């Protein structure tokens, strides 16, 4: 039996640190896909 | 939590005592016999514990919580406190409700008020004692007044106790300075029993 | 399951009050309930003190709850191997005089959300009375109460500040039984005790025939008789 918080497992990511990284990464993709373009992120499509 | 001061009923009748200030369902009621330890008669509102008769039932409507005892008997005579969790983890208790299932018959109290003595004032002390006895039920509130305005200071009141004749008795002690005693002529002592009050007054 | 309180029944003011509960039939290690204390001042309502539990979470080594007012002056402790509960009160005053009960707290303790939520005391102890006094054993001050109804008036003997109990007051050394009464003791704000007595006698007896009460106090070594005149 589970004795404690009734919860589902969870993963924490700091909003500031991920964003800062994202901004630096998204600029690197534009060294290929061109200086100006729209880059959108989305979760997994589907599968196993 | 606000709990009614007193409650009375005859054997076989059903009494419902309330409690307010409970916004949550953590409400619980306790039963404490005089000269004994408190015992939990109910928890989580309606739910009953082990070895507790069905006639005890908890109920909560809105901000008001209520306990109901049907089929009164001798062993039900005690003080009933309510309590509940509030906020994060703190818990508070009410003033408690005193329920008495004593035998008949009802009777008006009897008050005898004694002013300070001559030897006592010489010790630079002044104390007035109200003696209340022969009343039913066994719960009485006492009030003091100096002339007309009431006295809020120096009031010591204790829980009444049963006598040999089965009638309850209590005594309230008012301790003050001899200066305010000689200044104010008359000192009134008000004793409130089941709505009706009995008053006594003494002057030097 | 039995809770046995133990410790000093008499403590001096401003000192440190220490009390220890001995549990029997259950383990303090059990995560099903919290362990703490609830004090009930004489002829007054129930007041919550506090409770704790070693059964912790990922960010703490345990949980400890204090009553906001009593927080500064108290310390709670649990001995898991020895199955004992501790309570320590610093700088104690006569206002802290109460019957202390060893309390087991039930509620959302075994399955909670966020913090644990204890809400009710399922199991109580017998409890002990701790009286806080800044003084020592005291003799009662005896003053007579002069009467004035209904053909028979009432007179009594006043018993002022004393400590500790008891005091036995008899009228004319047990000469009168019928129509004799004695009221219980009262706790003063100074930590002391006080009580009185009353007797009903006819008005025709007033005269050369007088009434004298016999006061007896063992601890302060006090035997005092006083005659009463109106
Ligand atoms: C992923 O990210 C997640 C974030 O997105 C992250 O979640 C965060 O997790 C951390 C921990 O992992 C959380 O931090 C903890 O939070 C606990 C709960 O905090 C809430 O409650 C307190 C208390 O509020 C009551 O008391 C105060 C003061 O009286 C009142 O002002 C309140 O109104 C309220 O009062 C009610 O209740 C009283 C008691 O029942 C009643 O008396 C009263 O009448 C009222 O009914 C609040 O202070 C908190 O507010 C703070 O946060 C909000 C957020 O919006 C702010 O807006 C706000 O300004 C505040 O900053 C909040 O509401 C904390 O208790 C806990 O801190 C305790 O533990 C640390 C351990 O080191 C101690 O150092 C610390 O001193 C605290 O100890 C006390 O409490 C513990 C129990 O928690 C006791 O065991 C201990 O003995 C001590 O108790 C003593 O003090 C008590 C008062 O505090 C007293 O009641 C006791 O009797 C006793 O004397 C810690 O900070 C954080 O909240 C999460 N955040 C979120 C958003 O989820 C997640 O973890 C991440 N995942 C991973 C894997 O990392
Ligand atoms: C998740 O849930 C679990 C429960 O499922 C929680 O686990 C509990 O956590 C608490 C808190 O740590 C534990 O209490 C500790 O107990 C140990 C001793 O544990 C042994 O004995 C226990 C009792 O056994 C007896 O009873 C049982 C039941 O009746 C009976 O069957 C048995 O025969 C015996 O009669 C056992 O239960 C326990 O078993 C556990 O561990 C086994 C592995 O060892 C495991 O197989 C079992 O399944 C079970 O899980 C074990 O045999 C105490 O020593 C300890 O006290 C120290 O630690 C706490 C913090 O943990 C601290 O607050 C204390 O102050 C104290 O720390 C001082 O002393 C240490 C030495 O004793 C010292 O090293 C420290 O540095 C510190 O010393 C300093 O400070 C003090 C003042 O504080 C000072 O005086 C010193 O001089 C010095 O300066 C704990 O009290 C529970 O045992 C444990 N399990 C259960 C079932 O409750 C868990 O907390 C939850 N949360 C998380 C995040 O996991
Ligand atoms: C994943 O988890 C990790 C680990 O928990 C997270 O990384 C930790 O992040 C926290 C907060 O972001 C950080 O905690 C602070 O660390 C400081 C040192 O680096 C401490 O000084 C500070 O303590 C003060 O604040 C606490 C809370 O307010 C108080 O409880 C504490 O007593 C401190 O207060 C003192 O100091 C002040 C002056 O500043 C003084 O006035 C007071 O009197 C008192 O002395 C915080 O605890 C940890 O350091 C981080 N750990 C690491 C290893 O980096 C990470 O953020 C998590 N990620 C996600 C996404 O959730
Ligand atoms: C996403 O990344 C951006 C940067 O591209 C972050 O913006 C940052 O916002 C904080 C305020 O929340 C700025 O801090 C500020 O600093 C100034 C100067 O010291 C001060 O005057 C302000 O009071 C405040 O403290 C920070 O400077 C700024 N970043 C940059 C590079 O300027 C943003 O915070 C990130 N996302 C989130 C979660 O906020
Ligand atoms: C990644 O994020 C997307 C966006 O939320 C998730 O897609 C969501 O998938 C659920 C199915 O599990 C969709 O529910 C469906 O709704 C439609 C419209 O009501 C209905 O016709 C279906 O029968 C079903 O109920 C949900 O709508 C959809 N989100 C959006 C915005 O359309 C996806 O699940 C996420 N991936 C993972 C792995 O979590
Ligand atoms: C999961 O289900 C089992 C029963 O299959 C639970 O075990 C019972 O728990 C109750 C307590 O309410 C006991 O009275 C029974 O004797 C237990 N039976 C058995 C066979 O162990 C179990 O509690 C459930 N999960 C938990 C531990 O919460």
């Amino acid at each position: 039996d589970i004795i404690g918080d009734i919860r589902q497992a969870h993963c924490n990511v700091s909003k500031a640190t991920w964003n800062e990284t994202l901004g630096k990464v998204v600029k690197q993709l534009r060294k290929h896909f061109g200086n100006n373009t729209i880059i959108r992120f989305a979760n997994s499509s589907g599968g196993d | 939590l606000t709990q009614p001061p007193s409650a009375s009923g005859s054997p076989g009748q059903s009494i419902t005592i309330s409690c307010t200030g409970t916004s949550n369902n953590f409400v619980s009621w306790y039963q404490q016999h005089a000269g004994k330890a408190p015992k939990l008669v109910i928890y989580d509102v309606n739910k009953r514990p082990s070895g507790v008769p069905d006639r005890f039932s908890g109920s909560k409507s809105g901000n008001t919580a209520s306990l109901t005892v049907s089929g009164l008997q001798t062993d039900d005579e005690a003080v009933y406190y309510c309590g509940s969790l509030v906020g994060n983890w703190d818990v508070i208790f009410g003033g408690g409700t005193k329920l008495t299932v004593l035998g008949q018959p009802k009777a008006a109290p009897s008050v005898t008020l004694f002013p300070p003595s001559s030897e006592e004032l010489q010790a630079n002390k002044a104390t007035l004692v109200c003696l209340i006895s022969d009343f039913y039920p066994g719960a009485v509130t006492v009030a003091w007044k100096a002339d007309s305005s009431p006295v809020k200071a120096g009031v010591e009141t204790t829980t009444p106790s049963k006598q040999s004749n089965n009638k309850y008795a209590a005594s309230s002690y008012l301790s003050l300075t001899p200066e305010q005693w000689k200044s104010h002529r008359s000192y009134s002592c008000q004793v409130t029993h089941e709505g009706s009050t009995v008053e006594k007054t003494v002057a030097p | 399951p039995q809770l046995q309180e133990s410790g000093p029944t008499l403590v001096e003011a401003s000192e440190t009050l220490s009390l220890t509960c001995a549990v029997s039939g259950d383990s303090t290690a059990a995560c099903n309930s919290f362990w703490g204390w609830v004090r009930q001042p004489p002829g007054k309502g129930l007041e919550w003190v506090g409770s704790l539990s070693h059964c912790a979470s990922y960010w703490n080594r345990g949980w400890t709850y204090h009553n906001p007012s009593l927080k500064s002056r108290l310390t709670l402790a649990l001995d898991t191997p020895k199955n004992l509960v501790f309570l320590k009160l610093n700088s104690v005053t006569a206002a802290d005089t109460a019957t202390y009960y060893c309390a087991r707290f039930g509620g959302e303790v075994l399955r909670y959300t966020d913090w644990p939520k204890p809400a009710w005391v399922d199991l109580w102890g017998r409890g002990t009375l701790v009286t806080v006094s800044s003084a020592s054993t005291k003799g009662p001050s005896v003053f007579p109460l002069a009467p004035s109804s209904g053909g028979t008036a009432a007179l009594g003997c006043l018993v002022k500040d004393y400590f500790p109990e008891p005091v036995t007051v008899s009228w004319n050394s047990g000469a009168l039984t019928s129509g004799v009464h004695t009221f219980p003791a009262v706790l003063q704000s100074s930590g002391l005790y006080s009580l009185s007595s009353v007797v009903t006698v006819p008005s025709s007896s007033l005269g050369t025939q007088t009434y004298i009460c016999n006061v007896n106090h063992k601890p302060s070594n006090t035997k005092v008789d006083k005659r009463v005149e109106p």
